[PDB]
């Protein structure tokens, strides 16, 4: 249904390197289940976060859930297909770079994907069977809602 | 005067066995005053 | 040098019409090795013309980015295997030239 | 020597008009309104104005040059609603705005008054 | 020889940064300065909980064409190249534009200013010379105000 990764994560580090910048926390978070080490950069004033707080992620290529695409613009008009506004924090970028352990002549076993939300970006580690998904050059959308 | 350069423009280069270039620092003499042509001739001095 | 021996890396980076007359049809593979050979003389000449290593050189076209342009022009996915067989790019840089 | 007359920078000589309307290609249900002789106190309030009406896309406004005294405003409407009503409605709405605040200032001051 | 300097070139820098943040009439107000603009305000980076634009994409909308540059901040930490986040720099060094979008980094005068292989040396030898023309301006315009 759109939806090109599904997984819940926990957040350990708010910031190992520093508070390099005032509005913008490096999360390093790592999932329960497929065991995926997951970097990302996300607002703070507008999206509080701290230690040991629990989300389950969403990518999707488009928020409609009927398989449409986009095409990129906005229209806040264009509330009528009812988007996947049940998340409470959604923020909207391109993949850029897809790295792996891939050899000469064996095929990749763990797929790195880095996503550019207009600067703020994430790192998602994990095996290839979980990232096939993306593609490079592709516009895609991150999920965010906070767990009890 | 008698100084190893540092700079990698006074610096011996060559080709190693390997092909890679290696910085090799070998002992260089800067002079007052110019008397090329029999610096270039005596001894141990190197014409290239 | 464009090794083939191995085969099954070529298989993964080609197509399989392209890896079947590449492992086949020896003049393709004399041709690489020519193109090869004409490779490590150049490789000679640079040496002799440029010491100190400076790898820095000013050229009319920046080739890298030329090729940048194209990949991200035409969406060419590196993932996925191409379909360009090596002696369409050997005529064709030698035509260029 | 080339200084400009004072009372230039905001009256109209004869050889111009006070509003210009141009329809922008470049999107569909676009126009460029084209204010002359004015400045940033009226640009500030159409575009405060217009950018509170829910079914507007853009609303903007720029001087080309603080000398010259003209302003250019872009609206971008949604394919149901023209941007010159669009437009009046927001004029319309600021001067009940106005005239409202005249009223409670003039009722403010006359409380004060003993 | 052309170069963006004094306030443009600092304040480039400033709304390159990861840490800014556009509410929607600024972003509106942004776009009206430029020329070149086609018209059509493009996503928002940040949709809920309310609509953030960064500066980044507003400069990607700036640079025309399809660029393709890379180029390193003057701020660069030497050990990111070797370690690991070598393509995520948390500093924010490591400035790339693909496909004419700004991706990462800040901008200084190692990429808009007078330097072999910069941004604008780049736009120059691809797109033209009045694209280039354009390019200038509408930094400067919208970047100061």
């Amino acid at each position: 249904a759109g939806i090109l990764f599904e997984d819940i994560f926990d957040v350990k580090d708010i910031d190992p390197e520093g508070k390099k910048f005032d509005r913008v926390s490096r999360l390093h978070c790592e999932s329960e289940s497929f065991k995926m080490d997951l970097i990302l950069d996300v607002n703070i004033q507008i999206y509080p976060v701290d230690l040991g707080d629990k989300f389950r992620l969403v990518i999707a290529s488009t928020l409609y859930e009927d398989g449409t695409l986009d095409d990129g613009e906005y229209n806040p008009t264009d509330d009528r297909p009812s988007r996947a506004d049940q998340f409470e924090y959604v923020m909207y970028g391109k993949v850029y770079r897809i790295e792996g352990d891939e050899t000469s002549t064996e095929a990749a076993t763990r797929l790195s994907a880095y996503v550019s939300y207009g600067g703020l970006l994430m790192r998602l580690q994990g095996d290839a069977n979980n990232l096939h998904g993306f593609e490079v050059d592709s516009r895609v959308y991150l999920l965010m809602k906070k767990l009890a | 005067y008698m100084h190893l350069p540092q700079t990698d423009n006074k610096k011996k280069i060559i080709i190693t066995e390997d092909g890679e270039f290696k910085a090799l620092q070998e002992w260089i003499l800067e002079t007052d005053g110019v008397s090329l042509m029999r610096v270039l001739s005596e001894k141990d001095v190197d014409p290239v | 040098r464009f090794d083939y021996t191995n085969e099954r890396a070529l298989r993964r980076t080609l197509q399989e019409d392209l890896v079947k007359d590449v492992l086949s049809n020896a003049h393709i593979q004399n041709e690489l090795e020519r193109e090869f050979e004409r490779m490590r003389e150049d490789r000679e000449v640079l040496r002799v013309i440029f010491p100190t290593g400076d790898s820095k050189v000013v050229l009319p076209c920046n080739l890298l980015r030329m090729i940048w342009n194209a990949q991200k022009i035409f969406h060419i996915n590196p993932r996925l295997p191409s379909d360009l067989h090596p002696i369409k790019v050997v005529e064709g840089v030698k035509e260029l030239s | 020597m080339n200084a400009p007359p004072a009372f230039e920078s905001f009256l109209l000589f004869e050889g111009e008009k006070k509003i210009t309307i141009n329809k922008d290609t470049k999107v569909p249900n676009a126009c460029l309104f084209t204010i002359n002789k004015e400045d940033h106190t009226l640009g500030n309030i159409i575009k405060s104005q217009l950018l509170k009406d829910p079914q507007v896309l853009f609303a903007g406004y720029k001087v080309p040059h603080p000398l010259e005294h003209k302003i250019i405003i872009r609206v971008q409407t949604t394919p149901d609603y023209s941007p010159q009503e669009a437009f009046t409605n927001a004029i319309t709405d600021l001067i009940s705005e106005l005239s409202l605040l005249e009223e409670r200032f003039r009722v403010a001051i006359k409380d004060k008054q003993e | 020889v052309m170069g963006i300097v004094q306030d443009t070139l600092t304040a480039v820098r400033k709304f390159t940064k990861r840490d800014v943040f556009l509410e929607r009439g600024e972003v509106m107000n942004l776009l009206m300065f430029l020329s070149t603009w086609d018209g059509k305000v493009p996503q928002p980076a940040i949709l809920k909980p309310r609509p953030l634009w960064t500066g980044k994409q507003i400069f990607s909308l700036i640079i025309p064409g399809h660029i393709n540059c890379i180029r390193t901040h003057s701020t660069h930490p030497d050990d990111e190249d070797s370690g690991p986040y070598k393509h995520i720099s948390p500093g924010d060094t490591k400035v790339v534009v693909e496909n004419g979008e700004l991706i990462m980094g800040i901008l200084c005068k190692k990429s808009l200013g007078t330097s072999a292989g910069s941004l604008v040396h780049i736009s120059y030898l691809e797109m033209g010379h009045d694209i280039t023309r354009l390019f200038y301006s509408n930094i400067q315009t919208v970047i100061n105000n």
